[PDB]
RNA sequence: GUGGAGCCGCCGCAGGUGCAGAUCUUGGUGGUAGUAGCAAAUAUUCAAACGAGAACUUUGAAGGCCGAAGUGGAGAAGGG
RNA sequence: AAGGCUAAAUACCGGCACGAGACCGAUAGUCAACAAGUACCGUAAGGGAAAGUUGAAAAGAACUUUGAAGAGAGAGUUCA
RNA sequence: CGCGACCUCAGAUCAGACGUGGCGACCCGCUGAAUUUAAGCAUAUUAGUCAGCGGAGGAAAAGAAACUAACCAGGAUUCCCUCAGUAACGGCGAGUGAACAGGGAAGAGCCCAGCGCCGAAUCCCCGCCCCGCGGGGCGCGGGACAUGUGGCGUACGGAAG
RNA sequence: CGACUCUUAGCGGUGGAUCACUCGGCUCGUGCGUCGAUGAAGAACGCAGCUAGCUGCGAGAAUUAAUGUGAAUUGCAGGACACAUUGAUCAUCGACACUUCGAACGCACUUGCGGCCCCGGGUUCCUCCCGGGGCUACGCCUGUCUGAGCGUCGCUU
């Protein structure tokens, strides 16, 4: 149950506060989680796509085995273009079908830099999860 | 060609008009490369001159009303537009050293009188 | 209702001409220049008897008939009709007024 | 345009004459003719 | 006293309001002294006045005045009170010893007609229906 | 009038530029719901009144 | 407008009320921003008392009232005087002063 | 000639466009405003029209310096910069 | 030219033979009804046009 | 049968609670009706061209009109 | 008495942020869920609207064929 | 006749400050109806409200008794519950209509002119410095204010020596 | 026989009710409670590669710097992918800048007419010579400077 009386529970606002988002907070809802495999090597559960991860989609139409990377991320529509998973259209032209970054399972992240500390930083927060039992 | 204003700082004053009017030369002629036909990828290099051409104007206002902040540094009667803002009715409060102030009346009835702890069982 | 739906500038046109006399809004131009307005009939108008905040919302109970109905409730859930009467599935509990100690 | 009196035009319109077809008639009272009725 | 400001004396209302030449005007005349010297100085604060001479028409007062922010009045902490901004345009409010003798405050059976703060703030609490939350 | 002040001709200009047709390349973008100027004014039809 | 055996009544509505209507729905509201109003001024002053200063005994007025004792206003001069203590020291000593107060 | 025809020789206009309010009202051989009032010194409004009140308050414009003023409350208008 | 609309014909006159590097004999301004101020702007005999407007693009 | 994402029974609780009328309000559509009308200021005709298509466009020839207080040639105001 | 200052308890249908609802559900609820104090009306003061919804994803019907084109007939997308 | 002092006043784009205008839900000062009610209507009611005008502040106003009381007496102001639809007002008709006790919320008190005393013991401005950050001073030296009265101690609960 | 008319039913059209949806109101409440001569509210005009409105901004004009953030913006183009430079975008915003009217302030409001002071060049300049900068509203307080009076008086002559 939500014990905070300074956010929100109501249907109307969450929404509106979820289309009309900034577009660095925009970022962090179109997070995607890490492979099995991939969560145990750096104990951490999920992460945002950016726009060179390896991936594979665990639902929809297109989907089952099929490791291949993503290639552009509209955050305007809340969508990750895959450079696999395409579609032809009327004129014989083939185009990316988009589809949403929870129903996308990381295979191989891009590190740079910046995403060695993004995860370090959400790895070394879990151990102080573990660490309140006592 | 990218322009940093970060890097600008240490530049020279009749170093960054001469690269300032520099700018204002490419943006002249691209101009023209508008009203003509065009030169499209010419027609995208208009916004990034405009916005370099700020970035010079900007050190050039702001290492001259600091490098004036610090010549009335330290004086009485130093111009308006260096007085701080903060709002009409702050500059008409008193200051925190007048709203201090004490009368020798009431100087002496506090040193007097002062105010006691104390607590009520025994 | 807030203020009221009375934000609108309208007289009857009162005599012959062939409409009802109901208020109508005034001016040319617009949509809104010939209409109805307020008045519980029209759209747009101002609805019946709009509600007030100073309705009287909140009830008192004297405090012995409060008493009197949380000794009536503690009575029946211990009747084993009554509780299950009320769909709570107690068919394998053991004793129905359950006490655990005070380590729980 | 290639698609704008067809695309844009008949978007553009097509029922701007609907101003009120009646602004009331405000003529006073056309029954002018003075007929009283024996008095 | 005040003649009504009305066309040639009709005031097109009830018998009882026909009253353009016999009124008073319920503020004093030493009151609207004080309150058009503060009017021509927005900037000095008024303090209050005193009565210097009359002759059939004319009314003389002198009324005396502050300037808030010269520093012999911005220091000495017993003037102080007068340079902060609540006390602007006193005699616009009525607050000095000439208007408030029109209010009709004081404490007493002769004036409990204002009985909290002011006239109309006591006008406003005999006459707000105090309807509570259980009722 | 061929003979106006200043300020009723750049006035006039305003008016002047702002009658014009959607470009065509807003159809096509996210989420809007305009499909033609509806702010269009025509001079024989409604005038400014100077 | 009358009718049969009832009661004559003066309701006092032919006034415009509507707008002076006061209705308590801040008065839960309230309740607990006095009452955090008082804890943060226990535990702001001390381990001095709450709710403040020592009040008299005070004997009410008026026939209808003369028989009961309430909690006054100050301590009265002559009262601090014989006690011995001096009138300027003694609110800080918690003590309240009424100094118009005739014994 | 009551009519349509006097509407013929309706030709020279009473109100231009004032300075203060760009309103159209600005009254040429008055001087003076409709909305506004222009030369006087105070801004024209009344409490018998709550509409009039709706269209020129504070709140329908660009709020060119009340929008930054609004933002610097929340922090307690200040003048030195921030650290690096 | 095209030029900003609070440039007087002095003004004009100096901000062209600095630029372009040319003689001028006379200008005469025009405020065309999209808002913004026209310059024909005439040069001396000692020059030519064609070759001038050659070099600044056109 | 259509439709495509929510809903209902019982026990109590609460209403902005059920329409045929108010020359009701708003929106929609009929009969009238393919009807009334497309009738002030004398007038058009022939060929060709362009055209998917010509009583009406342009061109040429004819017959006519306004007839210098013009159905001509310029402006002021107003329009923009 | 005919001079002056003073906190708290109190007020707040404007403002800046919030939170909630036995509230309304697009003729309702703000006049305004939308390029709304907008278009438009009036010389002016002022009056003042109408207007939400394809799909999960544009995948918005390539191509053939009749027509001058609007408009069709096949085909094609889609669970539809 | 000239010069000086002061007193009444002028002028300045003099050095430095200030005020104007907006918003206006709440607050203060003024001003002010009529519809309506009375089954008609004048007084009355509507209403000291609407409209009007002027001033603010985050609160405002009020506020430390020229008070209530009439007894074993309370003790600034403001808000709340009661008093009370009461005393009272009123073509005594329609209608209007407080307060004091009492229970609470909150609680905080002071200063001055006067009368006397202290060699004006006081204040403002300018100049260079003690020495400083984010700038205001107690120190030094000059120009003014001011005896037609600045400052200290004093306030009716008494005060001073 | 056909047609017309009438009533039903299927299908089709017109029309947009109902239902389902909701980035909107509405009520209540809490917290703060902040404009302006250092130029406000409001208005006008302008600003984008294609851009009318809305929204955002002011000739630095669809935003500059800084900080935080860490690869996008996206209708199509174009461009730097550089990030062990400085790093796209977005938010924050404490630095800069902020056209014209407006209390609006040289005077007028007719983009009309000035006055002094200064500066870059032309008569190397006074007596009205181009551009740029600065200043020039009213009321008022303290101080200053200038000085008016058959006001009061002194020292004189
Ligand atoms: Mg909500
Ligand atoms: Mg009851
Ligand atoms: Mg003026
Ligand atoms: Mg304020
Ligand atoms: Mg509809
Ligand atoms: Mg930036
Ligand atoms: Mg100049
Ligand atoms: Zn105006």
């Amino acid at each position: 149950m939500k014990f905070n009386p300074f956010v929100t529970s109501d249907r109307s606002k969450n929404r509106k506060r979820h289309f009309n988002a900034p577009s660095h907070i925009r970022r962090k809802i179109m997070s995607s989680p890490l492979s099995k495999e991939l969560r145990q090597k750096y104990n951490v559960r999920s992460m945002p796509i950016r726009k060179d991860d390896e991936v594979q989609v665990v639902r929809g139409h297109y989907k089952g085995q099929q490791i291949g990377k993503v290639v552009q991320v509209y955050r305007k529509k809340y969508v990750i273009y895959i450079e696999r998973v395409q579609r032809e259209k009327a004129n014989g032209t083939t185009v990316h079908v988009g589809i949403h970054p929870s129903k996308v399972v990381i295979t191989r992240l891009k590190l740079d830099k910046d995403r060695k500390k993004i995860l370090e930083r959400k790895a070394k927060s879990r151990q102080v999860g573990k660490e309140k039992g006592k | 060609a990218k322009i940093k204003a970060r890097d600008l700082r240490g530049k020279k004053k009749e170093e960054l008009l001469k690269q300032l009017d520099d700018l204002k030369v490419e943006l002249s002629q691209l101009r023209v490369a508008k009203v003509t036909g065009g030169a499209a990828s010419k027609l995208s290099k208009i916004r990034v001159v405009r916005k370099s051409i700020a970035r010079v104007l900007t050190v050039i206002n702001q290492t001259q009303k600091e490098n004036l902040r610090k010549f009335y540094k330290g004086k009485k009667y130093k111009p308006l537009d260096l007085r701080p803002k903060k709002t009409r009715a702050m500059r008409r409060r008193l200051n925190k050293h007048e709203e201090n102030l004490k009368t020798k009346k009431q100087q002496r009835k506090e040193r007097l009188y002062p105010l006691r702890k104390y607590a009520v069982k025994a | 209702s807030e203020l009221a739906g009375h934000q609108t500038s309208a007289e009857s046109w009162g005599t012959g001409r062939a409409v009802a006399r109901i208020p109508r809004v005034r001016g040319g131009g617009t949509h809104r220049s010939g209409q109805g307005a307020f008045g519980n009939m029209c759209r747009g108008g101002r609805m019946f008897a709009p509600t007030k905040t100073w309705r009287r919302w909140h009830r008192r109970v004297n405090t012995t008939q409060k008493r009197y109905a949380i000794c009536s409730a503690l009575a029946a859930s211990a009747l084993p009709a009554l509780v299950m009467s009320k769909g709570h599935r107690i068919e394998e509990v053991p004793e129905l007024p359950l006490v655990v100690e005070d380590k729980v | 345009g290639v698609c704008r009196k067809a695309a844009q035009p008949v978007e553009a319109g097509l029922q701007i004459p609907a101003i009120l077809g009646i602004l009331g008639g405000i003529l006073a009272l056309l029954i002018l003719i003075l007929l009283l009725l024996l008095f | 006293g005040r003649k009504r400001p009305v066309p040639k004396g009709a005031t097109y209302g009830k018998p009882v309001h026909h009253g353009v030449n016999q009124l008073k005007f319920a503020r004093s005349l030493q009151s609207v002294a004080e309150e058009r010297a503060g009017r021509h100085c927005g900037a000095l604060r008024v303090l209050n006045s005193y009565w210097v001479g009359e002759d059939s028409t004319y009314k003389f007062f002198e009324v005396i005045l502050i300037d808030p922010f010269h520093k012999a009045i911005r220091r000495n902490p017993d003037t102080q009170w007068i340079t902060k901004p609540v006390h602007k345009h006193r005699e616009m409010r009525g607050l000095t010893s000439a208007g408030r003798k029109s209010r009709g405050l004081g404490k007493g059976h002769k004036f409990h007609h204002t009985i909290g703060g002011s006239r109309r703030a006591a006008w406003r609490r005999r006459n707000t229906l105090q309807l509570h939350r259980y009722r | 009038s061929s003979h106006k002040t200043f300020r009723i001709k750049r006035f006039l200009a305003k008016k002047q530029k702002q009658n014009r047709p959607i470009p065509q390349w807003i159809r096509m973008k996210t989420g809007n719901k305009i499909r033609y100027n509806s702010k269009r004014r025509h001079w024989r039809r409604t005038k400014l009144g100077l | 407008a009358p009718s049969r055996n009832g009661m004559v009544l003066k309701p006092h509505f032919h006034k415009d009320w509507q707008r002076r209507v006061a209705t308590w729905f801040n008065q839960p509201a309230r309740k607990i921003r006095r009452r955090k109003a008082r804890q943060a001024k226990a535990r702001r002053i001390a381990p001095r008392p709450a709710s403040g200063p020592i009040r008299p005994i005070v004997r009410c007025p008026t026939v209808r009232y003369h028989t009961k004792v309430r909690a006054g206003r100050g301590f009265s001069l002559e009262e601090l005087r014989v006690a011995g203590i001096h009138k300027k020291v003694a609110r800080t000593i918690g003590i309240s002063v009424d100094p118009r107060r005739r014994n | 000639t009551k009519g349509t025809s006097s509407f013929g020789k309706r030709r020279n206009k009473t109100h231009t466009l004032c300075r203060r309010c760009g309103s159209k009202a600005y009254h040429l051989q008055k001087s003076t405003c409709g909305k506004c009032g222009y030369p006087a010194k105070r801004k024209r409004k009344y409490n018998w029209s709550a509409k009039a009140k709706r269209r020129n308050t504070t709140g329908t414009g660009r709020m060119r310096h009340l929008k930054i003023v609004y933002r610097r409350f929340r922090h307690g208008f200040r003048e030195g910069t921030t650290p690096k | 030219f095209i030029v900003d609309v609070k440039a007087n014909k002095h003004q004009i006159k100096q901000a062209v033979k600095k630029l372009y590097d040319i003689d001028v004999a006379k200008v005469n301004t025009l405020i065309r009804p999209d808002g913004e101020k026209k310059a024909y702007v005439r040069l001396a005999p000692d020059y030519d046009a064609l070759d001038v407007a050659n070099k600044i693009g056109i």
